[PDB]
């Protein structure tokens, strides 16, 4: 039936260069059918990771995709000014059109 | 070139009409289809809607379904709307596309607006 | 995926013309020869008009399958008609990516020969329902055409033109043109004035 | 007055018949045209070409032969005798059992097949003809 | 399954002579035909060369005839060409077909399966 996006936690306070791990999961399986996604309050949404395990074009090796199953891991490091955004799960695995619940990063 | 035009941000009554264009310059036509984001301040982007350019139908989720109705040109290359919400539901609406592959992952590519 | 039909009827047909042309190179005949079909009368003519590859080619043949053998358009066995393709890079072809044209990838079912499917329902192959969407198994399944001015010429359009013959009770409506000669008076000439024939 | 509409089942469900004529042109036409009950697609042809009195006969792949002959004062068919030239030739062979004549005099008889025995002249015109089983003078003759 | 691999391509001066080498696979080669086209600027394929059921038998184009000498060998499943003495018109890339016909009527039948080729130029 309904297919719901859940992302934990739902907020960090992460500081220059640490070890950001989002868990993202579904209430079903989904085999690779997952995006991560960057939104900052002001600019166009911008894609991190596509299909869950490739790098996105135009943006660096500081985002990674892992995981499977249940459980897929946006894995992040060596922060930036620049990096401190909005987190989103962007599902493509079936009905409905599902996003995630939002994970803004701040600097402490 | 890779940019579309954000019509003027608009407050409208309950049972009144809403607009929003979305045009696109430029690359080809008839590879992506075109898909659209509501999402208000401080709440998170929720999908509703595409139109393929092939023929012109909707896919739609189980929120509006039955509320929005959508549409798409590709003489204009431009995707347009006729719905009458609240004004509680006054938010943003974002055009996004992608060149949806079929046997492979089926998603949004690139092609995201800075607004309405 | 929406090859176009057209009927043909009533009128003279000049079919040997285009293979002596030398410019469509890939035509394509069953049934008789191409000189005899020219003087061959028919009740009607159907034209089928669509692009594909060059490798798809094997795909336009009776007992062989393919996504557009069996998802676009089915040959049947008993065919005797004309298959007529050339290459059309001048103006099919463009730079950047002619994703114009579709065909469809998948269907529940194969195609009937002379059958055309151009639902845009979203195609389901497993648990999770489609309900419009793409997803898992659940896919729009008219994939769309590339061509490049730098692809392959196994993967450059051709455009493909294929005739149909028929016959019933219903009078040959088309045919081929028929030759005349110059009439020679106060001899001995074996002649045949239209059908009459006499000497 | 003119016959123009041919069928079998007069509504829809196979091609139909019709032959109007307008201001000085005729229009020929086979659809399965919505029918009224007293009117003045699948379409397969069309083609665009008392002080009267015109005979037609319809028989049949579909063929019509025609004149036309001037005319006055009388209320049954004149006592005179003329040949019917070809006009055309439908080869469109429509399955059809009934016809009709909607919105002046008009006859309609019917066809039979008996032997004729014909009269042709020097410039090759049928001028008089003789049955040959209608009483047993004529089928002496 | 089936594929052809091809080779021998160049950049020759006008009057120079060279070798094409086509390999196929996926299916028997001794009794199918093997045809030879070639593609240059302003389209229009020319086909040019074939080879018959029989391993001596040769087609030539009627534009060149005899100087697309050819060979056969089945046990190799690899086909020689040579050419000779080049006409500055001929840089081209060069396709090896796969068999044609096959109890179809007669018109030409196009053969389906064409290799990737190999380039030829001349200057
Ligand atoms: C009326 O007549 C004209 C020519 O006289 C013809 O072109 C036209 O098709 C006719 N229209 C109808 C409805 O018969
Ligand atoms: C013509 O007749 C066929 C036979 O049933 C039907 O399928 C088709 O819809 C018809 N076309 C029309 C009425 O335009
Ligand atoms: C005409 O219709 C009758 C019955 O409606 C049928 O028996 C006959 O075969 C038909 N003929 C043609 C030529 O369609
Ligand atoms: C035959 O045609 C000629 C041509 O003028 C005519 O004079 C003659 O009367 C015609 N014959 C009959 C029997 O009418």
């Amino acid at each position: 039936g309904d297919i719901q996006l859940t992302q934990s936690p739902s907020s960090l306070s992460a500081s220059v260069g640490d070890r950001v791990t989002i868990t993202c999961r579904a209430s079903q399986d989904i085999s690779d059918y997952l995006n991560w996604y960057q939104q900052k309050p002001g600019k166009a949404p911008k894609l991190l990771i596509y299909a869950a395990s490739s790098l996105q074009s135009g943006v660096p090796s500081r985002f990674s995709g892992s995981g499977s199953g249940t459980d897929f891991t946006l894995t992040i490091s060596n922060l930036q000014p620049e990096d401190f955004a909005t987190y989103y799960c962007q599902q493509s695995y079936s009905a409905p059109r599902t996003f995630g619940q939002g994970t803004k990063v701040e600097i402490k | 070139q890779m940019q579309l035009v954000q019509s003027g941000a608009e407050v409208k009554k309950p049972g009144a009409s809403v607009k929003v264009s979305c045009k696109a310059s430029g690359y080809t036509f008839t590879s992506y289809a075109i898909s659209w984001v509501r999402q208000a301040p401080g709440q998170g982007l929720e999908w509703m809607g595409r139109i393929i350019p092939i023929l012109g139908i909707a896919n739609y989720a189980q929120k509006f379904q039955g509320r929005v109705t959508i549409t798409a040109d590709e003489s204009t290359s431009t995707a347009y709307m006729e719905l009458s919400s609240r004004s509680e539901d006054t938010a943003v609406y974002y055009c996004a596309s992608g060149a949806f592959y079929y046997g492979s992952g089926s998603y949004p590519f690139d092609y995201w607006g800075q607004g309405t | 995926y929406a090859w176009n039909r057209k009927r043909i009827s009533n009128c003279v047909a000049d079919y040997s013309v285009l293979y002596n042309s030398a410019s469509f190179s890939t035509f394509k005949c069953y049934g008789v020869s191409p000189t005899k079909l020219n003087d061959l009368c028919f009740t009607n003519v159907y034209a089928d008009s669509f692009v594909i590859r060059g490798d798809e080619v094997r795909q336009i043949a009776p007992g062989q399958t393919g996504k557009i053998a069996d998802y676009n358009y089915k040959l049947p066995d008993d065919f005797t008609g004309c298959v007529i393709a050339w290459n059309s890079n001048n103006l099919d072809s463009k730079v950047g990516g002619n994703y114009n044209y579709l065909y469809r990838l998948f269907r529940k079912s194969n195609l009937k020969p002379f059958e055309r499917d151009i639902s845009t329902e979203i195609y389901q192959a497993g648990s999770t329902p489609c309900n419009g969407v793409e997803g898992f198994n659940c896919y729009f399944p008219l994939q769309s055409y590339g061509f490049q001015p730098t692809n392959g010429v196994g993967y450059q359009p051709y455009r493909v033109v294929v005739l149909s013959f028929e016959l019933l009770h219903a009078p040959a409506t088309v045919c081929g043109p028929k030759k005349s000669t110059n009439l020679v008076k106060n001899k001995c000439v074996n002649f045949n004035f239209n059908g009459l024939t006499g000497t | 007055i003119r016959g123009w509409i041919f069928g079998t089942t007069l509504d829809s469900k196979t091609q139909s018949l019709l032959i109007v004529n307008n201001a000085t042109n005729v229009v020929i036409k086979v659809c399965e045209f919505q029918f009224c009950n007293d009117p003045f697609n699948n379409c397969t042809f069309e083609y665009v070409s008392f002080k009267n009195l015109r005979e037609f006969v319809f028989k049949n792949y579909f063929k019509i032969y025609s004149k036309h002959t001037p005319i006055n004062l009388v209320r049954d068919l004149p006592q005179g005798f003329s040949a019917l030239e070809p006009l055309v030739d439908l080869p469109i062979g429509i399955n059809i059992t009934r016809f009709q004549t909607l919105l002046a005099a008009y006859y309609v008889g019917y066809l039979q097949p008996r032997t004729f025995l014909l009269k042709y002249n020097e410039n090759g015109t049928i001028t008089d003809a003789v049955d040959c089983a209608l009483d047993p003078l004529s089928e002496t003759k | 399954e089936e594929q052809l691999v091809e080779s021998g391509g160049g950049l020759v001066q006008p009057g120079g002579s060279l070798r094409l080498s086509c390999a196929a696979s996926g299916f028997r080669f001794g009794s199918y035909y093997m045809s030879w086209v070639r593609q240059a600027p302003g389209k229009a394929p020319e086909w040019v060369s074939d080879i018959n059921t029989r391993g001596e038998t040769t087609r030539y184009s009627d534009s060149v005839k005899g100087r697309f000498t050819i060979a056969r060998d089945n046990a190799n499943n690899t086909v020689f060409l040579f050419m000779n003495r080049l006409k500055p018109e001929d840089t081209a890339v060069y396709y090896c077909a796969v068999a044609a016909s096959g109890d179809t009527f007669e018109g030409r039948s196009d053969p389906d399966y064409w290799g990737q080729g190999t380039l030829v130029t001349v200057s």
